[PDB]
């Protein structure tokens, strides 16, 4: 185990895995893209995980963490929270970045309607030679995260 | 450079070599016999026997 | 001995460098340590037997003199060559660590060498001095690597 | 020119050799554009600095001035014109950290091998990627 | 007292800024004061009278 | 002749010439540190250290590595040929001082 008895590291783990997957000619992508990248992934881990109550069958998906069906784990369940809690709280740090530096911040996904408003065109070439300058993560650098 | 170790009151400065071509971009002092022959010089002080005294 | 360079009593590494490895690897990563490059090959073939392949990365000091540093002569027993495997990240606080103006300028900028930095074995910053080689801290140099 | 990322021209402040003999670390103010500074690391027994004193700093890539599969590195012939034919003291490292000071204002951290350096500008210095190789360049 | 008004180069001083050996405790005894020896959480009591 | 001498191991060498690295018996400091220096100075090697692995046997290891011009073997067969006269610029003009005296 690492530090403070995660078996983790985050942040090494972080480093490791940016510095291992660098590069400039690829894009880069947008605060609302990475977390649907994540949950593709760690998405079927949990549903694996099923929930039964005391006697064989499973649940009501209402009222599910009342300390009454806690089953023979709840850890490894609660692991896979922590580890999208920790790019959600590195999903804001982009958006809420390019929010101050000039440009739209979109956090939350866009729905059903014009696909690829991509506001390269809009905002001047000087943005995009700012955010992505400063920092930028590759669809790359979260397959090799988690 | 000037190949004189410096004294002062808790060390000593540059001992090592530095005479071989790739320390600077004007890669001089390559391995030459005739420009070693003019510069090597031997200076004999007191000699006797049991005893030898001399420069290199 | 290999599979034991950890204690399971907590998980810090045991076997690392006793109390003459780590004066010895300090006095060739203090800042104002500079040697050529016939000094360099002297002292690059001294941790091998001349055995191991290295290729001289470019030196730090290069217009009046061809000066290295001494931590490109110490990122060389990590990654010697593009044929070995080993790259890692790490950051990791030393033994003193005096801190900087402590709003401003980040963890590195110290006024001694202090916080230790390291992107794809290069030594960025820090020194020695058995926080990131010794025993005890979970978070030295030989624990990456294991 | 071709190759030059960035030049200006300082106005040292102030020269703290903090319990070292061989190597200090600097102070600087851009005496054209009124926003920069930088601290720098010098080593001082083959450039020797003093305060209040006026020198360029220009970051330079590929010094070459235009245009044997080893895997080494190799120092240029003895005769060939370059760039830093000119200069008195240039040296050589990477960028490995970017980040902002505050509103429109970034810095940037290079690291010359144990010799570090931070500079902040306000998007003057737009042409600093975050490439492998980079050189400052410096005259007296 | 003794540490930041110490030169550089000193022998005792750049094996304690490492983790080698020594401490800023030890080094202290050597050249400043060896401070009040206890004896079992008591400051050497009374020997006799 | 001899064969247990001068000897290339295979095992750490480049597939020409250019990088090679030997194993000398009988011979301690005083020939491999001579013989660092007099290689040093060709304008071809980039990388001539050498190394004792233990002092209880006997045998140095010398290594030499150099750019793509020449081969490193052609390089210090023509490195100690150029000790060979070195020491006869020394001998010559100490003998000459001395029945000078």
């Amino acid at each position: 185990m690492e530090g403070n008895a995660q078996p983790v590291n985050f942040n090494r783990s972080w480093d490791h895995a940016y510095n291992i997957t660098f590069n400039n000619q690829d894009k880069g992508l947008l605060p609302y893209a990475i977390m649907e990248t994540a949950n593709e992934i760690l998405g079927p881990l949990e549903e694996r995980l099923v929930r039964y109550d005391n006697s064989g069958c499973l649940v009501k998906r209402e009222d599910l963490n009342k300390a009454e069906y806690v089953d023979q784990y709840d850890a490894e369940r609660d692991f896979y929270h922590s580890l999208r809690e920790y790019i959600n709280g590195k999903a804001t740090a982009l958006a809420n970045l390019r929010k101050s530096r000039g440009m739209l911040g979109l956090l939350e996904p866009p729905a059903k309607e014009l696909q690829g408003i991509d506001p390269d065109e809009t905002v001047p070439d000087n943005v995009k030679t700012s955010v992505s300058q400063l920092y930028r993560i590759s669809e790359k650098s979260v397959r090799k995260f988690l | 450079m000037s190949n004189i170790v410096g004294i002062e009151y808790n060390r000593v400065t540059n001992t090592t070599s530095t005479d071989f071509p790739g320390f600077s971009k004007d890669a001089e002092n390559e391995w030459n016999v005739e420009k070693f022959k003019k510069d090597f010089e031997v200076n004999i002080s007191s000699l006797d026997a049991r005893e030898a005294n001399f420069d290199l | 001995v290999k599979n034991n360079l950890l204690t399971p009593k907590s998980g810090e590494p045991i076997i690392a460098a006793t109390q003459d490895f780590i004066t010895g690897s300090y006095l060739i990563s203090h800042k104002d340590s500079f040697y050529d490059r016939a000094t360099l090959t002297q002292l690059l073939s001294m941790m091998s037997d001349g055995i191991e392949h290295f290729d001289i990365p470019p030196p730090a000091i290069m217009k009046p003199y061809y000066l290295w540093t001494g931590k490109q002569v110490f990122s060389l027993l990590i990654k010697p060559n593009h044929n070995s495997p080993v790259v890692i990240n790490l950051d990791a606080k030393n033994k003193v660590f005096v801190p900087p103006k402590s709003k401003s300028l980040p963890n590195e900028m110290s006024q001694n060498d202090g916080f230790v930095i390291i992107r794809g074995s290069q030594i960025l910053s820090g020194v020695m001095d058995k926080s990131v080689l010794g025993d005890g801290k979970k978070h030295s140099v030989f624990y990456t690597i294991l | 020119m071709s190759n030059t990322l960035f030049d200006d021209i300082f106005q040292v402040s102030e020269v703290d050799p903090g319990r070292y003999n061989k190597v200090c670390r600097i102070e600087a103010a851009s005496t054209t554009q009124d926003q920069c500074k930088l601290t720098l690391d010098i080593n001082v027994e083959l450039f020797p600095v003093a305060a209040q004193d006026s020198l360029t700093v220009t970051i330079a890539s590929s010094l070459n001035l235009e245009d044997s599969a080893t895997r080494s590195w190799r120092p240029p012939q003895a005769g060939d014109r370059s760039l830093a034919d000119d200069y008195d003291y240039v040296m050589y490292g990477t960028a490995y950290k970017f980040e902002e000071v505050s509103k429109d204002l970034i810095a940037v951290y290079y690291s010359f091998g144990g010799l570090l350096m931070r500079l902040e500008g306000n998007y003057r210095n737009l042409n600093n990627l975050k490439q492998e190789n980079a050189y400052l360049l410096i005259r007296r | 007292v003794c540490i930041n008004e110490l030169d550089n180069w000193n022998a005792p001083l750049i094996m304690a800024t490492c983790g080698s050996k020594g401490s800023t405790l030890n080094v202290s005894q050597m050249v400043a004061v060896v401070g009040q020896q206890i004896i079992s959480g008591n400051r050497v009591p009374d020997g006799f009278q | 002749p001899d064969r247990e001498k001068i000897k290339l191991l295979t095992q750490a060498t480049s597939e020409d010439g250019t990088s090679a690295s030997f194993q000398i018996v009988e011979e301690d400091h005083t020939l491999g540190n001579a013989l660092r220096y007099v290689i040093m100075k060709n304008p071809d090697v980039e990388f001539c250290g050498y190394s004792i692995p233990h002092p209880s046997e006997n045998l140095l290891n010398i290594r030499i590595q150099t750019y793509g011009e020449t081969t490193a073997v052609d390089a210090l067969q023509k490195g100690l040929k150029d000790l060979m006269d070195l020491c006869d610029v020394v001998e010559s003009k100490f003998t000459e001082k001395i029945k000078s005296m």
